[PDB]
């Protein structure tokens, strides 16, 4: 079996920028190792087979060099909908393997995050537990961490989402906060805490109770 | 152009076998230079290529997946078919089948079909509409959030709706494991401020294998007579 080492694992890069991946292989294969891109949540698109051949329907700016066991994958100038996973695969012998992949972010300016606090909906009042809602969305980069606290005293029983990309470049995630429905309902106050880069002080907090 | 979907059940218990029919479409499977193919994806790890079926029968497996593997064709059907036996939650993962191109590979891919391996039963989703911060009205977009929570497995599919028509301006998160083993995510849907203020009403659908007709639709609107 052929092991398919790519580098560099993750990279963040501008707009108009040259990308340079790496895929190096254990042994000889010739000019067959195929590139391929994947979108999140999407199955993967075939950009260039042999080493350097071009898939009808991709754009020139994707270029492949290599021979033997040393291989790299170049985009000339970086476009926005670039942003993806890529893959380099052997096709010399069976088995057939991938690259580990390298994720390729674009590099851009910091945001800063607008936090929004949610009650529950009408309709989750029926249960003994309700879920309380903090949405931080507009903000870069992606590494946020948030936090739940009431009367000074961290809450525990906190689930956060993974930052999503949103359609402008920016990022958002949810953080939900499950809570006894007696403490809601008796006017307790929660807040939701942010850290990150480009906030004030590195902080900030958005207060959620009953109306 | 050629096209590949795939179907199959998506949750099978454990030392169960897996079956995975892909249905070629816009083509012939039985043309030499193919090879159709089966890809796996676990959540977050990388390609693994499983084996291919040429259209004479001739089968190439991967070694590491041999004696569980059973890739066929029917050609009367325009049909190739997985079955993955003795089954752990180590299969659990994103199966795309596709064909092997007369240059390089693969060329043509499927759309991929997640398959959970487990032995917990089905749970159905409970879907929540949330209306935009009092905070955000100040802004020039606002974001209407769609919860679901509460579903097992992950597998989950999301939409959003206005007066029968498709509304596209949405993101969602991908699912979390909750503190109880089940799954919830959400989607922002992003409108204009004066579409939420005149009170149009937006729809939030969620298709789920545990749903009832795997269907469900929930209303969020700005309701101003009340």
């Amino acid at each position: 079996d052929i092991q398919m080492t790519q580098s560099p694992s993750s990279l963040s890069a501008s707009v108009g920028d040259r990308v340079t991946i790496t895929c190096r292989a254990s042994q000889s294969i010739s000019s067959y190792l195929n590139w391929y891109q994947q979108k999140p949540g999407k199955a993967p698109k075939l950009l260039i087979y042999a080493a350097s051949s071009l898939q009808s329907g991709v754009p020139s700016r994707f270029s492949g060099s290599g021979s033997g066991t040393d291989f790299t994958l170049t985009i000339s100038s970086l476009q926005p909908e670039d942003f993806a996973t890529y893959y380099c695969q052997q096709s010399y012998s069976t088995p057939l393997t991938f690259g580990g992949g390298t994720k390729v972010e674009i590099k851009r300016q910091p945001r800063e995050p607008q936090v929004y606090t949610l009650p529950p909906s009408r309709d989750e009042l029926t249960k003994n537990q309700v879920s309380l809602w903090c949405l931080v969305k507009g903000f870069y980069p992606s590494d946020i961490a948030v936090e739940w606290e009431s009367n000074g005293q961290p809450e525990n029983n906190y689930k956060t989402t993974p930052p999503v990309l949103d359609s402008d470049g920016s990022f958002f995630l949810y953080s939900k906060l499950t809570v006894d429905k007696s403490r809601w309902q008796q006017g307790n106050v929660f807040s939701c805490s942010v850290m990150h880069e480009a906030l004030h002080n590195h902080y900030t907090q958005k207060s959620l109770s009953l109306s | 152009q050629v096209q590949l979907q795939e179907s199959g059940p998506g949750l099978v218990k454990p030392s169960e076998t897996l079956s995975l029919t892909c249905t070629v479409s816009g083509g012939s499977v039985s043309s030499g230079s193919y090879y159709w193919s089966w890809i796996r994806q676990p959540p977050g790890k990388g390609l693994e290529w499983i084996g291919y079926i040429y259209y004479s029968g001739s089968t190439n497996y991967n070694p590491s997946l041999k004696s569980r593997v059973t890739i066929s064709v029917d050609t009367s059907k325009n049909q190739f078919s997985l079955k993955l036996s003795s089954v752990t939650a180590a299969d659990t993962a994103v199966y795309y089948c596709a064909r092997e191109g007369k240059n390089g590979a693969f060329d043509i891919w499927g759309q991929g079909t997640m398959v959970t391996v487990s032995s917990a039963q089905p749970r159905e989703p409970q879907v929540y509409t949330l209306p935009p911060s009092r905070d955000e009205l100040t802004k020039n977009q606002v974001s209407l959030s769609c919860a679901v929570k509460g579903f097992y497995p992950s597998d989950i599919a999301v939409e959003w709706e206005s007066n029968g028509q498709p509304e596209n301006n949405y993101k969602t998160t991908p699912p979390v494991l909750d503190s109880d083993g089940s799954f919830f995510l959400v989607s922002k849907l992003t409108v204009d401020k004066s579409r939420w203020q005149q009170g149009n009403v937006f729809s939030c659908s969620v298709m789920h294998e545990a749903l009832h007709n795997h269907y469900t639709q929930k209303s969020l609107s700005l309701s101003p007579g009340k």
